[PDB]
């Protein structure tokens, strides 16, 4: 089973990662049943 | 294959289902069937298993 955790912030700030807490929604659970070791971000 | 021939000459279209199990979840699943929901009274229920 393959697990995405989704979440959508409105941020302002310019080049880091805002210091805060927003707990990850379970977007998609997929039946895929593959193995996975690499990936890649287009 | 012609319409005039015997019934043990026809043309048969044979459709054969090949059931596995294996080690990978099982997605095929036969359909669930759900009753009349009631509500306010002692009753067993078992939502979505
Ligand atoms: C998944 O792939 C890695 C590298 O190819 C391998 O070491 C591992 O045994 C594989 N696992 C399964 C369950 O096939």
């Amino acid at each position: 089973y393959f697990k995405i955790y989704s979440k959508h912030t409105p941020i302002n700030l310019v080049r880091g990662l805002p210091q805060g807490f927003s707990a990850l929604e379970p977007l998609v659970d997929l039946p895929i049943g593959i193995n996975i070791t690499r990936f890649q971000t287009l | 294959f012609q319409p005039t021939y015997g019934v043990g000459y026809q043309p048969y279209r044979v459709v054969v289902l090949s059931f596995e199990l294996l080690h990978a979840p099982a997605t095929v699943c036969g359909p669930k069937k759900s009753t009349n929901l009631v509500k306010n009274k002692c009753v067993n229920f078992n939502f979505n298993g």
